[PDB]
């Protein structure tokens, strides 16, 4: 237990008053003089791997770079690293992580207009209203999770093509499935009125 | 008050908040003006859509900001449109290629100040940033985005210049072959809505094979290989051996004209440039990162194709992290929020004490 320990925990090095218990959700720098390393538990996530090794590089620099740095994958340790520790464990312990899922209050989705007549094709923001939904074009309701393709009835068979494939190239560059629901004018499920 | 994260590409802008696990702002970094013949700019996705009386240009060429008064259209949108924030009250962390020159950097720096008034910023290394978030600080990066793939060696946290290798084909070139070789089976993608069906396709569709020349023979001898694309409207598009053609070119940019060593041997060609006594390391520690290293399969034959050229007592080991496509800008967003790095970010104040090249030191 002589090396001295760091505990990744919310965006902070802990220092470890009694290291030797490694949770698998987690990350740890492990100072061992000579020798830095970093233990990635295999469930932790890329806030904690990413403190981790950018505190090894700042140790390693502050010592004008003399520390060899080793990764440890966590569950996988070499013998050299479990006897550094009177009694090293390996634990379930998840300390939870910084980052957050995107999430959009209602005033902050977006309504787009789709207009295709020959060759006059556009898109164009437009302000979330009802209002703005003509029934001779296409507008897209971004929700960030759902995205709603709303049809107007006098709406060109171009527009609505053009419509649902900019909600397929929105869900495309989202991680994760979101819904796209095809709208029409004048059967509007309570769902799409909501994001008014 | 919360820090802005920008990754600008040469294809895409990847904006948003730090802490959060995903870029909220994702749109094309295209610029349009009305040329002869009162709002004089559209950026995005508005832009890309009226190309039609719109000259269209992209101020950041194979990683790197080339047209600055179109720069700042990109970034006054990236403030006002989509993420809809006064950008004097946030600190903001921007992103630079490898081999970035000096003077680039001085005039990002310059312009945030100046032009946008933010209380302070930070510039990092896309490809330094993906190896953190992947807990490494050594490591050699493959960085395939839009218009540019990379080879970034990097030891204990610091980027090995003399040893980044550019080779200028990636994703732009693959859409532009996919449509190509589609267009040759008599379809038509002119319109914004078909040239998006094959982005579409090469997205969903393709992928790397692990032998290519067994793959096409697959291909020849029956139809196990095909997979179907439906249009919004009930069409369907079937593709055979076009889905892996497609990235094939990533190993063989003779497929365009290119006469280019592929990604498996720029990789090669990178580790070898490094000192002896660091290649083992860099073997082992293959990081891919963007939306061009997405591909299913290019994991499995970059482990192929290197370890056919590694040294004996070598270990091979490609990463592929399933949030690659956004690595950047995750390790950004995770950057902006450590407490650590505060004192590493640039002040207005120092900026006016210093000008711009204290972003250097
Ligand atoms: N699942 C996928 N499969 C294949 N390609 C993809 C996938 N997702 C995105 N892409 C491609 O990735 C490219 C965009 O990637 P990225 O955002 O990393 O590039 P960039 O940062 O804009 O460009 P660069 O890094 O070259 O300056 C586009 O060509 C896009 O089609
Ligand atoms: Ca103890
Ligand atoms: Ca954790
Ligand atoms: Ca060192
Ligand atoms: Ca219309
Ligand atoms: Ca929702
Ligand atoms: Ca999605
Ligand atoms: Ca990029």
């Amino acid at each position: 237990t002589e090396p001295t320990v760091f505990h990744i925990q919310k965006g902070r090095l802990v220092r470890m008053s009694d290291p030797g218990a490694f949770g698998r959700g987690d990350c740890y720098l492990v100072d061992a003089g000579p020798k830095i390393y970093l233990w990635i538990g295999p469930k932790s996530t890329a806030d904690e791997k990413f403190l981790t090794a950018a505190s090894a590089v700042f140790k390693d620099t502050e010592r004008k770079g003399h520390a060899d740095i080793d990764r440890i994958e966590g569950g996988k340790e070499p013998e050299e690293f479990k006897v550094l520790f009177d009694d090293f464990q390996l634990t379930d312990e998840d300390t939870e992580g910084i980052l957050r899922r995107v999430q959009l209050e209602k005033r902050e989705y977006k309504l787009w207009r789709v207009h295709h007549e020959g060759d006059d094709t556009f898109f164009a923001e437009v302000p979330l209203s009802r209002s703005s939904l003509r029934s001779d074009d296409v507008y897209l309701v971004d929700t960030w999770d759902d995205i709603f393709v709303w049809r107007g009835k006098d709406a060109s068979a171009r527009e609505k093509f053009d419509g649902t494939m900019l909600a397929r190239r929105y869900d495309a560059e989202r991680v994760g499935v979101q819904e796209i629901e095809l709208i029409e004018d004048g059967s509007e499920p309570e769902e799409f009125w909501r994001s008014f | 008050t919360t820090a802005l994260v920008c990754d600008n590409g040469s294809g895409l802008v990847k904006a948003g908040f730090a802490g959060d696990d995903a870029p909220r702002a994702v749109f094309p970094s295209i610029v349009g003006r009305p040329r002869h013949q009162q709002k004089d700019s559209y950026v995005g996705d508005e832009a890309q859509s009226k190309r039609g009386i719109l000259t269209l240009k992209y101020p950041i060429e194979h990683g790197i900001i080339t047209n600055w008064d179109d720069m700042e259209k990109i970034w006054h949108h990236t403030f006002y449109n989509e993420l809809r924030v006064a950008p004097e009250e946030h600190p903001t962390l921007l992103t630079e290629a490898p081999l970035n020159p000096k003077a680039n950097r001085e005039k990002m720096t310059q312009i945030m100040f100046e032009t946008f008034n933010v209380p302070a910023m930070y510039v990092a290394i896309q490809a330094v940033l993906s190896l953190y978030a992947s807990g490494r600080t050594t490591g050699i990066v493959l960085d395939s985005g839009d218009g540019v793939t990379h080879n970034v060696p990097i030891y204990e946290g610091y980027a090995l210049p003399h040893a980044i290798m550019r080779l200028d084909l990636a994703g732009r070139d693959l859409t532009d072959y996919l449509m190509k070789i589609l267009t040759e089976r008599g379809y038509s993608f002119v319109t914004t809505a078909e040239r998006e069906i094959v982005r579409d396709i090469k997205e969903k569709l393709c992928y790397v094979a692990l032998d290519f020349e067994n793959e096409m023979a697959t291909a020849a001898s029956s139809s196990s290989l095909e997979k179907s694309y439906e249009l919004p409207d009930g069409q369907v598009i079937t593709i055979g051996n076009e889905r892996f053609r497609c990235p094939e070119t990533l190993f063989q940019p003779s497929f365009i004209g290119m006469e280019s060593a592929g990604i498996h041997e720029t990789t090669y060609n990178s580790i070898m440039k490094c000192d002896i006594d660091i290649r083992k390391d860099l073997y082992a520690n293959n990081v891919m990162s963007g939306g061009t290293t997405m591909y299913p399969g290019i994991a499995d034959r970059m482990q192929k194709e290197i370890t056919a050229l590694a040294p004996s007592t070598m270990k091979i080991k490609i990463i592929a992290p399933p949030e690659r496509k956004y690595s950047v800008w995750i390790g950004g967003s995770i950057l902006a929020s450590l407490s650590t790095f505060q004192q590493m970010w640039i002040t207005k104040q120092e900026y006016d004490e210093a000008g711009p090249s204290i972003v250097h030191r």
